[PDB]
């Protein structure tokens, strides 16, 4: 439970707009640091955060590509940004950049790598909570510019320490702050480039819970889609308001519990935070069952693997009421469900 | 005049019958917005008909339509198309197209206060 204890994918990171024709992830230089400044906390927090010693949440706009739970192990997704080509006359002067020729941004091809410059641990987690927020980032390619602006060679934090990390480590294909011809320039925009992203989940024998993450931008939710592969557990899953891509590939003996308490009612965002609406009548219209496919509302489940008398059985629960617990048991094999209170 | 939605391809068809909608999207990018097709029956309200999320993986009719209607989107040729078959004289209204804002958090998908551009609609009558 505690859907409202989640915050919304984000909150933290920040949500990327269009501001002329153009997804614009940060506006001004000095946020943009920030954007870093936020990103550099994967280092210091970790991959996961704990919420109230219960929810693992993974960082706010951190592409993970894979969690899995047999290795203890994840792997982190692409975030890549701009390189830069063709300076001349480069000193270090003061700490800062000097150039005589600025050096130009330039979308070819050969793309730097922020993650790679990253020092994480990926390995030996500690993934003991039985609560988890799936990841709520894709895969992203930033381009970027600078623009002249004037006195910000004060600016020092773990932003500018990890953009500067960024510079030295792919030596004269990087520079976010520097002085060219006349003024200092900086990075002043962000425009990320988002891509289809497959997170891989990798299920043990043991029991977990997933809550998909509320990502409100349309755009980027549909980006993702997750690929759970069970190993014979007990698996719970909370469903967005939002019709995600999940395709689970059924292990002898798999059951899976799969909360559609969003799926059944309408839910908008009120102040950040999930609202949860009134129920569909007729809801039960916009449930298919197809071989292979549970469709609820508008939501697609996926299946994949051995379907027998051991994993047929899928559980669907909300709750028809407040104090009425339901539960739509599924039979994938015949194609057919019913209907359970208890 | 930039961003416009003009909608194209209404007309007189006979109960049964089929006609294919165009939405020429004009002065922006609409790899990134989802659109939507709506209509307004005379002396009725405006009507949900089918709504085409960016991307697809989001493709959505109204009950009325099921079926009949089927939704399409070129990103490349920046056109969004709805193909109407079975033609019966209740889907007679002024057909309209629009676009999602990027922002939408709202399950609904038609909520109207989501959208930002309107076109200016094409009528469809259906009567032999």
């Amino acid at each position: 439970f505690s859907i409202l204890l989640v915050p919304l994918a984000g909150i933290s990171a920040g949500i990327p707009s269009l501001v002329n024709n153009e997804l614009v992830l940060r506006d001004k230089a000095t946020k943009v640091v920030d954007y870093f400044k936020h990103v550099s906390l994967v280092e210091t927090e970790g991959v996961f955060t704990l919420l109230d010693d219960k929810v693992m949440m993974p960082q706010d706009d951190l592409v993970i590509s894979e969690i899995d739970f047999n290795n203890n192990s994840i792997v982190l997704g692409k975030c890549e940004i701009w390189r830069m080509e063709g300076g001349s006359g480069h000193t270090v002067t003061d700490d800062i950049d000097h150039f005589f020729s600025a050096p130009s941004i330039t979308y070819r091809e050969p793309h730097l790598s922020i993650y790679d410059v990253l020092e994480v641990q990926k390995e030996e987690l500690d993934l003991s909570k039985d609560l988890m927020v799936l990841p709520n980032a894709p895969n992203r390619v930033f381009a970027w510019e600078t623009g002249w602006t004037p006195g910000l060679r004060s600016l020092e934090n773990d932003g500018t320490k990890l953009l500067d990390r960024i510079r030295d480590n792919y030596e004269g294909e990087f520079y976010w702050r520097y002085f060219a011809f006349i003024a200092d320039a900086l990075i002043t925009t962000l425009k990320p480039r988002y891509e289809d992203t497959n997170i891989r989940i990798n299920l043990d024998s043991n029991t977990r819970s997933f809550i998909v993450p509320i990502i409100t931008t349309e755009y980027i939710r549909e980006k993702l889609s997750y690929s759970f592969y069970g190993s014979g557990g007990t698996y719970a899953l909370s469903l967005s308001q939002y019709n995600m891509g999940i395709n689970i590939e059924l292990s002898e003996s798999d059951v899976w519990i799969i909360d559609v308490d969003n799926v059944v009612r309408d839910v908008t965002i009120e102040s950040d935070k999930i609202k949860k609406g009134d129920l569909i009548e007729g809801i039960l219209s916009t449930l298919s069952i197809e071989e292979n496919k549970i469709i609820l509302n508008s939501h697609e489940i996926n299946f994949s693997g051995e379907v027998n008398g051991s994993n047929g059985f899928v559980s669907l629960t909300f709750s028809i009421l407040e104090g009425i617990n339901a539960i739509i048991e599924v039979d994938l094999l015949s194609k057919s469900y019913k209907l359970l209170i208890s | 005049s930039q961003v416009q939605l003009v909608e194209s391809g209404g007309g007189l068809v006979q109960p049964g019958g089929s006609l294919r909608l165009s939405c020429e999207a004009s002065g922006f990018t609409l790899d990134y917005y989802g659109i939507g097709w709506f209509r307004q029956p005379p002396g009725k309200e405006r009507e949900a008909v089918s709504y085409i999320s960016a991307s697809a993986r989001t493709i959505l009719y109204a009950d009325s339509v099921k079926g009949r209607f089927t939704i399409s989107r070129d990103n490349a040729k920046n056109a969004v198309y709805l193909q109407m078959n079975s033609l019966k004289r209740e889907d007679t209204a002024v057909y309209y197209c629009a676009r999602r804002r990027f922002s939408a958090s709202s399950v609904n998908r038609w909520l109207a206060d989501d959208y930002d551009v309107w076109g200016r609609g094409t009528q469809v009558a259906v009567s032999s």
